[PDB]
């Protein structure tokens, strides 16, 4: 097509240890939602990771609710939602 | 102040925040 793309193959051939984690992060960025519902026949690791993910979402929701309930400035909804997302994410 | 300062510069359009100083005054009995 003519566009410029870097030589990813040689970079993987010379730095496979870094590109393992790079690929894992890229995969974790866009992970499709599970169509199948979790049940009692799944592995213990799967239910542990599912509980960890649900705990992560509950922590994020609780922190967002707490900071929104504080209402520091009493004041652009997209800007305040973005800033609230960043402060919840790094807090 | 960490969560006040983050919500401010991203809305009224790196930065490091030091430990804030407590200055406290009173009108109680004077020894």
């Amino acid at each position: 097509q003519g566009t410029q793309a870097d030589d990813l193959v040689s970079a993987i051939q010379q730095n496979a240890n870094h590109f393992t984690e790079l690929f894992c992060r890229a995969i974790d960025n866009n992970m499709p939602l599970p169509t199948k519902e979790i049940d009692y026949k799944d592995d213990v690791l799967d239910v542990i990771l599912n509980q960890r993910r649900l705990r992560n979402e509950r922590m994020l929701s609780d922190r967002t609710n707490e900071i929104r309930s504080e209402n520091l400035m009493d004041t652009p909804p997209s800007s305040m939602n973005d800033a609230l997302r960043e402060v919840v994410e790094d807090e | 102040a960490k969560r006040i300062s983050i919500l401010s510069r991203a809305q009224s359009a790196l930065n490091s925040l030091p430990t804030f100083q407590l200055i406290l005054n009173s009108n109680a009995n004077q020894i």
